[PDB]
């Protein structure tokens, strides 16, 4: 049911790692032409928040130390900001592919 | 556009041999750099075989 | 409706023949206008060596006086009846046309027939027109484009009189004498070579009778010979120019082949992209997407010129001096992709664009009347829209790759470079990269 | 002769590669046979095949 | 300017087959192509052997 | 072909002309009264941006689908505009009209306006501005409209310098939302049927600032190309009036561009007066642009840098001696036949037919046949000509100038 899947998602989020290093979902994505296009289509303040969170994470991995307990950006306030832009990018990439088929 | 102008090895080969701005004046007296290069690789290969049987 | 119902309603181009060497062509239509033109097949191709461009000298000296109707009185009567008098000339042909209303047709045939058969030369006016031609060669050294194309013809047809330039050398201009120009008039512009066209909401029989009136007694009774396509290179190193103008051409078929129809489909595929088009990235032709994505060219026109079963087939691109070789490579890649790996969707798109371009062309007074002219120059008739529709439908992709392998693959081009063109590689690179060895 | 040759063997690259390899093998055949023939013809007499013919 | 450009002539260099200005060169093209490509083919055959 | 086109007015306010000739050249024009005069100082130079907005994404078809569908059916989408009006024209075959109609519906009734497209279009704005203002005549006319109006007609077709890049798509949202009204649209179809156009423009739009005062003044462009371009313009008349048709008679009296190619142009008054006075090469023509609430009439000179003042003085004395009543009546009929030839053989092409017929049917709220236009041309007297010439001499002065200004009368001897 719904109580099972949300418990699994919370367990995998607490054991995922990027909650410890002060990131969100969209911070930990791998980049191709499409993902870098979606990064290029970002709003400006969200882009600056993204690069500040990335630079804090690189700092934390530099001295190999985690932020403390309460400074973890926890579950269910994670910002899915890159979702519609990258969603439309992959959709239009499939549109180009199935047009040039 | 091109694989030759963009690949980071074929850039070296392109700016060495394909699109090198060379003079329109030099005679057979300027072939000898390439002649020493081919003599050197010939010496390398024949010396390699002679060193295999020695 | 559809193609059959709409293409069925088109006027038949009512032709007639005046019996001294005159071909008259009326197109009765359903709009209140007239366009009346005289096309005489007289250009540098017909001209001798020591009179290069005297037909241009004629189309300067044409309107400035005749034996019955004076020159200022000519343009005075033009402004009296509300007409639009105009004239132009190629290396082969010559055109004098009038844009007016169909009731002004008798005065039109009057003045224009006096222009045909009774021209003259006025020596003070001939010195003034000599100075005008000098000033206009001066002010038409400016525009680089027809400089490039005259430059291209002169390097493409070397030695042969088909690349006699349109206005000759300057010393030739300042010695085109009175006796030699009257000799030129007596030799060329007379009997076998003239089409009188009239397009609009007009009539055929009364124009036929008044042309029989005005063209009574022409008394006119060995030329148009083939030439050589050499294939060569010329480069103008001139670094005081802002952009680079490079054209390349192979030998084209001419008029009387379906090969010309297949190459019109190919030049509908490639075309003339120009940089100021709304949207540049997502264009259907991949050459357009590449050349805009890397921002290489400033324009390119890719086209066909058809002289009398001869001519040229090629391209001119304008670009900055840092995008010559990449533009050249992707142009050659498009040509050889039409040759060796010709697909179907590109032929579909080329047929759609060629149909739409020709239908949007054949409308208005001037393009339809010049269609009548350029039809009856060599065809022996005027071809309607339906026959070109059929000859578009008669070609699939297999004939397209046959024609492209027939004309483009592994050839001897003609290259004209103009400007800051140092980055263009040497000619044998264009030769050995012109045919695909699959890189 | 010439235009037939360009029509047959000089249109696409793979056919050109095949015909130059086949020309190389026929040249192998005729060139080896002619070279050995002329070499042992100018060395007739005190060559080993005469002694193998005797013995 | 460009109308004064007169191209030099190269009959000291040209082939004697195409010393005919009027007769167009859509005909003797494959002759020259097969001639030079036969020379390069013989070259490549010898080098490959 | 005994057929003719059909006027219809859909009750929200829009104007549809339909034509069905049996030629396959099918054209759909859509003209909108949302020109550059409906923009203020906050959004200077936005009409050029919105004109270059062909490749947008639409709510119904994304931009790749739009550009490739249009160029795969082979139809042409051009957009042409003046200070009053914008024009979406699409031409194709009659087997190519439904899907291109749907794309044109997408372009009009579906904005999205996302940001990266706006920035790439800013770069395109500087490109098109360079290619436009590299011809001097358009720049002189833009400084002229900035030199005669103190109000919304002094805005430009194109965009000024500092607003390139700074303009945001949110102003595009606001302007397109509250300036594309259903009562200010003209759909002009040629080659397609009437009720399909009626269904489309009936179910597929569903939507729905002061005057420009004369200013008087001069604007100078020190540019130094030895070619003086001088436009001397006063205020004339609003569009459609018989006085404005008398101004058309007046410009055909004074003289236009060379109808004879390489012509002395004896029927022109200004060019013959100055070429009889000045033995230098030049060109002098008339100019008239009449508008929805005001108008502009003047004469436009192109000349050398040495003797521009002789040109301007001789032209002004010629305009005064014509305004004091010296004009021959068959020459007036020759000017009326000039206006006849202009109105007929300027719109006999399908481009000009679509353009002027749609602009009138959006302007005048009706269609007018050509023959009654020719009769209203020929029904103009001579006292209107004399009074319009006196109105130009006595009227206040607007001047645009460009080039070597050191041989120009400025204020005093205008």
């Amino acid at each position: 049911s719904s109580k099972w899947l949300e418990g699994i998602r919370k367990w995998y989020y607490n054991a995922a790692g990027f909650n410890k290093l002060g990131l969100m979902r969209d911070d930990t994505i791998h980049e191709n032409d499409d993902v870098k296009e979606a990064i290029r289509r970002l709003p400006e303040n969200l882009y600056n928040d993204r690069v500040f969170r990335i630079k804090r994470a690189l700092d934390l991995s530099m001295r190999q130390q985690i932020l403390p307990k309460e400074q973890w950006t926890k579950y269910e306030e994670d910002k899915f900001y890159l979702e519609p832009y990258l969603k439309e990018v992959i959709r239009e990439r499939k549109e180009r592919e199935e047009w040039t088929k | 556009i091109n694989i030759r102008k963009t690949h980071p090895l074929m850039k070296i080969v392109n700016n060495a041999f394909i699109d090198l701005p060379a003079p329109s004046n030099i005679s057979s007296w300027w072939n000898f750099g390439s002649l020493l290069g081919i003599c050197l690789i010939l010496q390398i290969l024949t010396g390699l075989f002679l060193a295999m049987h020695y | 409706a559809t193609y059959a119902q709409a293409l069925q309603s088109v006027p038949e181009t009512q032709v007639s023949q005046l019996d001294n060497g005159l071909r008259v062509a009326s197109e009765q239509s359903s709009q209140p206008t007239c366009t009346v033109g005289v096309w005489i097949d007289a250009g540098s191709r017909y001209e001798t060596e020591k009179n290069n461009g005297a037909g241009y000298f004629v189309e300067h000296l044409a309107f400035k006086g005749t034996k019955n109707r004076p020159g200022n009185a000519l343009e005075k009567e033009v402004e009296s009846m509300g007409a639009h008098l105009n004239a132009y000339s190629t290396r082969e042909h010559t055109a004098y046309y009038i844009k007016a209303l169909s009731k002004d047709l008798p005065k039109a045939v009057e003045l224009l027939a006096d222009i045909v058969q009774n021209c003259s030369l006025e020596d003070s006016q001939i010195e003034k027109e000599r100075d005008v031609i000098l000033q206009e060669l001066q002010e038409n050294d400016t525009s680089m484009r027809d400089v490039v194309f005259n430059y291209l013809h002169a390097t493409a047809f070397q030695g042969t009189p088909l690349a006699q330039s349109v206005e000759g050398p300057s010393e030739n201009v300042r010695k085109l004498s009175r006796a030699d120009l009257t000799e030129y008039l007596s030799r060329h512009y007379k009997a076998p070579r003239m089409v009188l066209a009239a397009a609009g909401g007009l009539e055929h029989r009364q124009l036929l009778d008044l042309a029989q009136k005005h063209f009574s007694g022409l008394s006119g009774t060995p030329t148009l010979t083939p030439c050589r396509f050499t294939g060569s290179e010329i480069r103008h190193r001139e670094d005081g120019l802002p952009l680079a103008h490079v054209a390349i051409a192979v030998e084209g078929p001419g008029w009387a082949n379906p090969d010309n129809v297949a190459l019109q489909v190919a030049n509908a595929i490639i075309g003339h992209y120009d940089c100021t088009y709304g949207g540049g990235m997502h264009l259907s032709s991949p050459l357009a997407s590449v050349a805009v994505t890397n921002k290489l060219c400033q324009s390119f026109q890719t086209f066909n010129i058809c002289y009398a079963d001869t001519g040229l087939l090629g391209a001119h691109f304008v670009c900055d001096h840092m995008s010559i070789d990449d533009m050249m490579f992707v142009l050659q890649g498009q040509w050889m992709r039409l040759c060796t790996s010709a697909t179907e969707s590109e032929v579909v798109r080329g047929k759609n664009l060629l149909r739409n371009a020709l239908v949007s062309h054949l409308d208005g007074t001037t393009p339809v009347c010049e269609d009548i002219g350029r039809s009856l120059l060599t065809y022996g008739r005027r071809i309607p829209l339906a026959e070109w529709e059929s000859r578009i439908a008669e070609v699939d992709a297999r004939v397209v790759r046959e024609v492209c392998s027939k004309y483009f693959y592994d050839q001897c081009p003609a290259v004209a470079g103009f400007g800051p063109i140092e980055q263009l590689p040497d000619y044998n690179r264009i030769r050995s990269g012109m045919f695909w060895l699959r890189f | 002769l010439t235009a037939r040759l360009y029509s047959l063997l000089f249109r696409r690259t793979s056919t050109f590669a095949l015909t130059i390899v086949v020309g190389a093998l026929f040249f192998e055949r005729a060139f080896d046979q002619g070279a050995d023939a002329i070499y042992e013809h100018i060395n007739e007499g005190k060559l080993w095949k005469h002694i193998k013919h005797k013995y | 300017s460009h109308t004064d450009i007169k191209v030099p002539d190269f009959s000291d260099y040209r082939r004697p087959e195409v010393l005919d200005s009027t007769k167009s060169s859509k005909e003797s093209s494959e002759a020259r192509k097969g001639f030079s490509y036969l020379i390069t083919a013989t070259t490549t055959v010898g080098v490959a052997y | 072909h005994p057929q003719d086109l059909e006027f219809t007015r859909l009750p929200n306010g829009l104007v549809i002309a339909s034509l069905e000739n049996y030629a396959p050249a099918s054209r759909i024009g859509l003209f909108i009264k949302a020109g550059s005069r409906y923009e203020n100082f906050n959004n200077l130079g936005t009409s050029h941006l919105l004109r270059l907005a062909s490749s947008l994404t639409t709510k119904g078809a994304s931009s790749f689908k739009i550009t490739r569908g249009i160029e795969a059916v082979g139809g042409k989408l051009s957009v042409t505009s003046t200070r009053e009006n914008m024009a979406y024209t699409v031409e194709c075959l009659r087997d190519d009209v439904d899907i291109l109609m749907e794309f044109l519906l997408n372009v009009t009734t579906a904005p999205e306006f996302r940001r990266w497209e706006v920035a790439a279009l800013q770069s395109q704005l500087r490109i098109d501005k360079a290619v436009a203002f590299q011809n001097p005549q358009a720049h002189v006319i833009e400084n002229l409209h900035a030199a005669a109006y103190r109000n919304a007609l002094a805005n430009s077709l194109y965009c000024p310098d500092y607003r390139i890049g700074k303009v945001t798509p949110d102003e595009l949202h606001d302007y397109v939302q509250n300036h594309f009204t259903s009562a200010r649209m003209a759909l002009i179809g040629l080659g397609v049927s009437h009720p399909v156009l009626k269904q489309v423009a009936e179910q597929f739009l569903n939507i729905r600032g002061a005057k420009a005062k004369y200013r008087g003044g001069e604007i100078r462009e020190q540019n130094g190309d030895s070619l003086v371009h001088a436009a001397l313009v006063a205020e004339s008349a609003a569009i459609g009036s018989a006085e404005a048709n008398a101004f058309s008679v007046l410009q055909h009296v004074l003289g236009a561009g060379p109808h004879v190619k390489r012509g002395s142009n004896a029927t022109s008054s200004l060019y013959q007066a100055v070429a009889k006075g000045v033995h230098q090469p030049f060109d002098v023509s008339a100019f008239n642009a009449s508008y929805s609430d005001s108008g502009l009439f003047g004469f436009y000179t192109i000349s050398q840098a040495a003797s521009a003042g002789d040109v301007i003085k001789a032209a002004y004395n010629q305009v005064k001696t014509i305004a004091q009543g010296n004009l021959s009546n068959p020459d007036v009929q020759a000017a009326k036949n000039k206006l006849k030839a202009g109105y007929l053989m300027s719109v006999e092409s399908s481009e000009g037919f679509l353009d002027e017929v749609g602009c009138q049917a959006l302007a005048a709220g009706s269609y007018t046949p050509p023959s009654t236009v020719l009769q209203q041309i020929d029904a103009v007297a001579d006292a209107d000509v004399i009074n319009a010439a006196k109105k130009f001499v006595s009227g206040r002065k607007s001047m645009a100038a460009s080039g070597n200004l050191g041989h120009t009368p400025f204020i005093d001897e205008l």
